[PDB]
């Protein structure tokens, strides 16, 4: 609690010499490269661009995006269902344990899909997808650093 | 306040919702105060549930699953306004169909079955007062909101169970009717906010506005601003006593000792619903 | 026609924190930026308003209403007076806002409150500061909001709630160019300009005990109390 009572000082003494109005309010440099930042070509790079470019026209990548939808999604709807109760039973871990292989072979089978695909142009972004399996994948490991606390 | 509520809204689909005596389908002018009532149902009641199930030519078929979507319902009302309709509705079966996914709710809640109800007769293939013992132990509400008529089985249905009926005089009495379900009867959930525009915190699991539940970790995920519009009933603010300078508007609270004006007085209990001198 | 409420935030444990910083940008460098943004609030229109409230520790003064050269000797004398519990309070100073529109809008006018916060937010007032924000969004008041260094998690929620804009700028002592820019049309012409977009918005609530910010937690079924990770019976009733 020492910097609070002389902040609270230094601000005390600087509210005595005040209002300057004519040039202290703004400069012509730092003014005119503002200009430059809220134009469409500045900080706006979403303005620039409005639709992701897919990799190539959207409709064949698209189709497999959306099988990458359905090979990812109905996965790991059985994966978390599992993970959500506890049990304490071995049919429970045994099932987490038949999980954990194939939730492993969906990295593979995807990841290759992903060299695959994103290989012709790599313009596309295919990440986004990646942090599922991710959260997949450090979610048998705080289990497990779990279950070894548990036990 | 109000609790929780697991609402099916019953459809019917008979013969006799071409007849006239409403907008000049009787079917669509069902869907239209439904896709209000839909709306205003859950913005007086945050974490509800919603479904929807049409009965036609003696069997119900589940048009919605019960999920807390409001926009879900919405697009499905508008894909059903040109149904068929042929044959005779039933009344066991949309109760078997509403007491089979109903029963394993928890119970805290406060399972209800709404049946909008046009037709005169339940063609079905068993008996009737089993489903009220039934639906009595289940400790579900059912109210009936009719058409042209008052059936015997919907009288019984309604003061056995613990619901409501009543009989439409018009469009405009159809609109009060439904007006009055919106409003909930005087444990703890885990649902998961949504930083980031909209995604999901469980899974990461990026989907559209939507307060719906997640779709693949099966988590909530309600929006907590919505939430915060339903406090200060509980620890409300108190009345003030009254016999110039203001410190609201700058031109009596008993609890600081600030004095208002009769302006303020009037916009701090109804709108503001704190006082700006007790949060300093 | 056109009031607009300016709400700056006066801390003054943070202002003296940069005041020796050397980070050539100091109150006096900044309450004169209002004070040109509420000269020039006062030449688009002939019949426009402004008020100014200065959020100090355990304060929250009105500024202005107590040509121009009446308009900003006041201001000037009021710094002047109020400048000479770690946390700012902002919700006490948006409580105050929404008393003078309610007022000066019985003497009839669209309003909007313009916040320029400087510190970090404080989530010990959030159950507070949620109740000012649906008590303006009832009566179409704008809040925007420009934030110096770091984003206030209350304050994106005051934007999007109501309908304002939220801009962070990059740079202190170009703060003037922003403020004319983005801040200075009105509700009307706001429609006809581009503006900088709304990028994120952080959506969390506090816990009834804690009050931390929580992604994940537990609701109650009939009291919609948010707490932690603890669920063993409703705390409150
Ligand atoms: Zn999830
Ligand atoms: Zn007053
Ligand atoms: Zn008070
Ligand atoms: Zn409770
Ligand atoms: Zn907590």
């Amino acid at each position: 609690s020492q910097d609070i009572i002389n902040s609270f000082q230094s601000i005390r003494q600087e509210m005595e010499a005040y209002t300057p109005k004519l040039t202290q309010v703004l400069s012509s440099s730092a003014a005119s490269s503002t200009i430059t930042a809220l134009s469409p070509g500045g900080a706006l790079m979403q303005g620039g661009t409005q639709q992701a470019i897919n990799q190539m026209v959207p409709n064949d990548i698209q189709s497999e995006l959306k099988h990458l939808y359905v090979a990812v999604g109905e996965l790991l709807r059985h994966f978390w269902s599992c993970f959500p109760v506890n049990t304490p039973f071995l049919e429970e871990k045994v099932v987490k344990m038949k999980s954990n292989l194939e939730r492993f072979q969906v990295t593979k089978l995807c990841p290759f899909q992903e060299k695959i695909r994103r290989q012709y142009l790599s313009t596309n972004l295919v990440s986004h997808i990646e942090e599922m399996l991710q959260t997949a994948y450090n979610k048998l490991h705080t289990w497990q650093s779990r279950r070894l606390m548990k036990k | 306040l109000g609790m929780m509520r697991h609402l099916y809204v019953v459809v019917d689909g008979s013969r006799t919702m071409e007849d006239q005596d409403l907008k000049p389908n009787r079917l669509t002018c069902t869907l239209k105060l439904l896709e209000y009532f839909v709306e205003e149902y859950f913005d007086q009641n945050p974490i509800s549930q919603i479904g929807i199930i049409v009965t036609k030519s003696k069997r119900a078929e589940k048009l919605t699953e019960l999920s807390g979507n409001p926009r879900k319902h919405i697009t499905s009302l508008k894909k059903a306004v040109d149904m068929t309709c042929h044959g005779e509705p039933s009344l066991y079966n949309s109760l078997s169909i509403a007491m089979q996914t109903l029963k394993h709710m928890p119970g805290h809640t406060s399972r209800e079955v709404l049946i909008i109800f046009s037709s005169l007769t339940t063609c079905d293939p068993s008996n009737i007062y089993d489903l009220i013992k039934t639906l009595k132990a289940a400790k579900i509400r059912v109210s009936v909101i009719g058409l042209s008529a008052e059936v015997r089985v919907c009288t019984v249905l309604a003061r056995e169970t613990g619901g409501t009926y009543h009989v439409i005089l018009d469009e405009s009495h159809y609109k009060e009717l439904l007006t009055h379900h919106v409003s909930p009867p005087p444990g703890n959930t885990e649902p998961g906010l949504t930083l980031g525009g909209y995604f999901c915190p469980q899974c990461r699991a990026k989907y559209c506005e939507l307060p719906v539940e997640c779709k693949i970790c099966g988590l909530t995920l309600v929006s907590a601003p919505h939430l915060a519009r339903s406090y200060h009933h509980l620890f409300p603010l108190d009345a003030f006593q009254e016999i110039r300078f203001c410190y609201g508007c700058q031109g009596v609270c008993a609890v600081c000792q600030n004095v208002f004006c009769v302006d303020c007085d009037v916009f701090v209990h109804d709108s503001l619903h704190c006082c700006p001198g007790c949060i300093h | 026609l056109n009031l607009l409420v300016i709400v700056v935030d006066a801390n003054p444990i943070w202002w003296g924190k940069q005041a020796l910083k050397e980070s050539q940008f100091t109150l006096s460098k900044c309450i004169d930026a209002v004070m040109v943004l509420g000269n020039s609030h006062l030449f688009m229109n002939r019949s426009n308003k402004l008020a100014v409230i200065a959020s100090h520790i355990q304060e929250s003064r009105f500024l202005y209403p107590g040509l121009l050269t009446s308009a900003n000797e006041v201001i000037v004398e009021e710094i002047k007076d109020l400048m000479t519990h770690t946390e700012t309070l902002l919700a006490g100073s948006l409580a105050k806002a929404l008393c003078y529109i309610h007022r000066m809008n019985k003497e009839v006018m669209k309003s909007r409150i313009l916040v320029i916060k400087a510190a970090e937010d404080s989530a010990l007032q959030y159950m507070n500061f949620m109740n000012v924000i649906f008590a303006a969004q009832k009566q179409n008041i704008l809040i925007d909001a420009c934030v110096l260094d770091s984003d206030s998690g209350l304050l994106q929620q005051a934007c999007d709630i109501t309908g304002g804009l939220y801009l962070k700028v990059p740079q202190m002592p170009s703060l003037l160019q922003y403020l004319l820019w983005v801040f200075l049309p009105d509700q009307d012409q706001r429609s006809q300009l581009i503006l900088p977009p709304p990028v994120h918005v952080d959506y969390r609530a506090a816990c009834f005990c804690h009050r931390n910010l929580i992604e994940i937690g537990y609701v109650c079924s009939v009291c919609l109390s948010i707490f932690c990770n603890f669920s063993p019976i409703c705390t409150t009733c």
